[PDB]
């Protein structure tokens, strides 16, 4: 259909497009029945309570799409080159993206081969040169992505101060993070967004952390993921232990966004402030919520 | 079912949008004198409502002005009566009023953020309570001292076991850049004390209003953050003497970029100044007390303390 | 559906795939856990 | 049909009807088979003896309701904004009301997301613009409930007493809620209802329990059931601390009421009470049971 | 303002409304020309009987008055006029108290207030907490207009 | 035929048939090989 179109996005740059307008033009077109592709599997834990179970929490879960290609093609010749094309766009260590566009945007997922893939039908490929491919991909990131936002500040001055404008238009929180120049004091926004997950969501309302004092050519990433450590010097330098303990606890709640303030000091040669705001959805496709 | 009964149905509301319910769904034979009322009620079961129908011979029509259903809302109850000429009502219709149209959640709703708030205390208890975070010495470093010598309240003021400074914020922000703090104070020795408004979260950079007290230091300043124990002068200082009980209001307005002091009920600014050089907004609203003075006595104390956001 | 396969055979519990390789390390590592701290370094 | 209304309101506030008198009006009509959603759960327990086994007691468990819904319309982009409208009405950490109404009223379940939906068919689904959603949600609390019963008794008098009529007329025992002013000094009733949990059925038939003497400005809440602390002061003072080990420990047992008494002592202003009957069922629907 | 490429008097409402019957509006203003400038307390969802305080800049009427709305766009005057002079980055305080029933409005930093009126006959409570700003002009160019508004529930 | 019948479920390991009496005696066995020569006469 042309409201829904899904490609991909090989591991070595090639263009596919599985379904909607244009889709077979490179010979391989997407079978029905593809699980795990729209909601994010999402598990709830259950702790035991007075009337039953009391609900205790939920954790994501890494997506398992099982889905059906058909490579499709007039002479088994080109068709065998169409099916190396394909299995050549797929890897284990890279990932690939699948991208779905629809009139919300279009919004990618990270997908690489679970298991090796399970082609053909029991007879020979060549017989009838229209074989299909069953791929078992997954998504270690769970949210399909749009791509993040880049906002640059820079300032020529000793001391300054920016409001940057933030907010999560999805359904899911985010965590930003900055890239500071050196040297310099930068005193970054941790706010809680009223998220209340350490006990402090009305106390952190305007939370500021203080990064520690940034030596000449001690670039940081200050990302607040959890899965990347907080501050990395880009020279190696280990800059997180004259941190104190402080840290970036709070991601970006959904519906929430301010100008946020980002604070240099003792800068003389100015600064530079990238912050980088990702944009994840539950969905491939879905009206904006507030 | 020996007993006529009625027929759970529903109705359709837009705002803007004429209330109709059309002739033909309200068939039948009724004739002349019978009359038909709609009746709107909520979960209490206070009328919200009532309109008449125009019964005709075979059918009544309802159709009403937006202006007249807009008030209604979803899930409020309706009822539907026939009334034949001599003869008591019967209930045709009843059930929920559903709203069919776009739907505005953030104007029913307000944000946390979007509140004015107010805060209170009054160190009363003898103890200093959670609501006030320590800052510059550390955990501890405050205390309630009683006055008991004289008939006073008792005043939160540094631990003097330990320190002679001190600095506390209140745990909670404001929601807005103008802030309104009203202090009632005592003067029991010579010290310093500071109403801190327009914080950080570590208290780094703030507005302030110092009273300072002592042999022949009785003035008031205007102070900016150079940390929670750490402050700048800003202009020239005012002369005022603190008399036990005194009641100080520092408003920050941010409008005006100005932040005044006002002793009692003085309708003119004690002190005042304008256009500092001092960060605003989300992450600045913070609000806090501190306290310094040469000897391990109390100095400059508040009694009773409160907040409010705006001017 | 789900009431009387699978997701009832989670109900019932380590009927199906459940080894006792790591069920039985699990309880060796909790026993180690009470028992290391207070036994003698001689 | 007309005897059976069945709503949603979802955790943003939107009203759906899926069954009943203007059923599909918003898009979502509801597909028949829905599991888990009459009876609450309740699994007995036994112990070995003589003649097999021995009743031990019961446990009421979580509902885990398994339910679809297929939403529909003439265009796909209606349609999906449909979906992405009954998506958005719904969540797994906060839960949305279910309401059953018929000739014996309104009863109201809350639900939330227990695991990921189930979208669409096994083709893109702007093919059809109508497509089936099945959903797992659960019910931590089983019980379907009406709004409960309030009464307010206000006095002037130091010392004063009072009688507060309740009668359970459901299925199973309710928990009573009590809003007690300070200061002054309460005494409330904690009948047994004749009910041997504790085998004192008959000797907690008058029980009363005192709670502590109330501080000014210390105005209460007294919440029997076990879901919740018992005492809790408004202001946050630690009252439950000062109670020495007592507590409420009977429910209002089903068939079971009475005229219980409500005593004040020491309240030089004459405080006021709240008692908060819930209306607890084990059903959607069922007749008053005397 | 008003839209002067096809309009000369303009009236705002806010979009929310107050929750409670007193209420607080503090607005910095600009003059750049002569005209009315209308901060408008306990309006109707139409703005047709309210509580005002008027700015008006002129050659001879540089004033303020206390108005009582007829219509977004028409209005009488309650009481004398206070002579006063506005300049660019005034910022002017207009308390509505209900306990006294009362509107006030002060300028710059004093408490004294700069005008005052009371008893004034407009409906109030529940669906009369609406404020907004009205703007009239003679000639099409900008008069006096706030560059930065706020609104406080309660004073 | 072999995937997605016994054939797979003897990858999934010991979800079918598999004693928990012999495996505990096993383990029990490996202890005792570990332990014994070291423990005292006494």
């Amino acid at each position: 259909t042309d409201f829904l179109k899904i490609e991909l996005i090989g591991r070595d740059g090639s263009h596919w497009v599985l379904s909607g307008p244009g889709m077979g033009q490179q010979g391989v077109t997407l079978n029905p029945n593809l699980q795990q592709f729209y909601d994010a599997p999402v598990k709830t834990l259950y702790v035991p309570g007075p009337f039953g179970e009391e609900y205790a929490g939920k954790r994501v879960q890494r997506r398992e799409i099982v889905f059906s290609v058909q490579a499709y093609d007039e002479d088994p010749d080109t068709w065998s080159t169409v099916d190396s094309l394909w299995r050549w766009a797929w890897d284990y260590d890279e990932e690939s993206e699948l991208r779905v566009s629809t009139s919300d945007g279009t919004r990618f997922l990270k997908v690489r081969l679970m298991e090796e893939p399970k082609p053909y039908y029991e007879k020979d490929p060549h017989i009838t040169a229209d074989n299909p491919i069953v791929m078992t991909v997954t998504a270690t990131f769970p949210y399909w992505q749009d791509e993040p936002e880049e906002l640059i500040w820079t300032t020529l001055s000793t001391e300054d101060m920016t409001r940057f404008p933030v907010r999560n238009d999805g359904d899911v929180p985010v965590w930003l993070k900055w890239t500071l120049t050196a040297p310099g004091l930068w005193i970054l926004p941790d706010f809680s967004w009223g998220n209340d997950m350490y006990s402090r969501g009305r106390e952190d309302l305007g939370r500021t952390v203080a990064m520690p004092e940034l030596v000449a050519g001690e670039h940081v990433s200050v990302d607040s993921d959890p899965r990347v450590q907080t501050l990395i010097a880009v020279n190696g330098m280990p800059t997180q232990n004259r941190w104190k303990g402080n840290d970036l606890l709070y991601p970006l709640m959904p519906g929430k966004g301010a100008e946020i303030p980002v604070q240099l000091k003792n800068a003389p040669e100015g600064g530079a402030c990238k912050l980088t705001r990702p944009r994840w959805y539950s969905r491939p496709w879905s009206r904006p919520g507030v | 079912m020996l007993s006529t009964g009625p027929i759970m149905e529903t109705l359709t509301l837009t705002v803007g949008s004429a209330f109709e319910i059309p002739g033909w769904k309200l068939r039948g034979e009724y004739p002349a004198g019978t009359t038909s009322h709609l009746v709107f009620t909520d979960a209490a079961g206070g009328t919200l409502g009532e309109f008449e129908g125009t019964v005709s011979a075979k059918e009544i029509h309802y159709l009403q002005a937006p202006d007249d259903v807009k008030n209604i809302p979803h899930g409020a109850n309706f009822q539907l009566f026939v009334t034949y000429p001599s003869m008591q009502p019967q209930c045709l219709y009843f059930g929920t009023a559903i709203r069919k149209e776009p739907r505005y959640p953030l104007s029913t709703v307000v944000s946390p953020e979007d509140s004015a708030v107010q805060y209170k205390a009054n160190f009363v208890g003898q103890y200093i309570g959670p609501m006030w975070k320590p800052m510059g010495n550390g955990w501890g470093s405050l205390g309630i001292h009683t006055h008991a010598l004289i008939s006073e309240a008792p005043s939160m003021g540094p631990n003097y076991s330990l320190f002679s400074s001190a600095a506390a914020r209140w745990l909670w922000s404001m929601n807005m850049d103008s802030v309104t703090i009203v202090v009632r104070v005592l003067n029991v020795g010579a010290g310093k004390f500071n109403v801190i408004v327009c914080a950080d979260y570590q208290m780094q950079t703030y507005l302030g209003i110092q009273f300072e007290t002592g042999i022949s230091n009785n003035k008031v300043h205007v102070i900016t953050g150079d940390g929670p124990l750490n402050w700048g002068y800003q202009g020239d200082a005012v002369n005022n003497t603190t008399a036990n009980g005194d009641v100080y209001t520092i408003k920050y307005n941010d409008l005006l970029d100005t932040i005044s002091c006002y002793k009692g009920t003085s309708l003119t600014p004690l002190i005042e100044a304008s256009g500092l050089d001092v960060p605003h907004g989300e992450g600045f609203r913070y609000t806090g007390l501190a306290w310094n003075t040469a000897l391990l006595s109390p100095g400059v104390e508040p009694t009773a303390w409160e907040a409010k956001d705006g001017v | 559906s789900s009431g009387g396969g699978p997701a009832v055979v989670n109900n019932y519990g380590d009927i199906h795939t459940a080894n006792y390789d790591e069920f039985y390390k699990g309880q060796q590592r909790r026993e180690a856990q009470q028992q290391a701290p207070i036994l003698p370094v001689r």
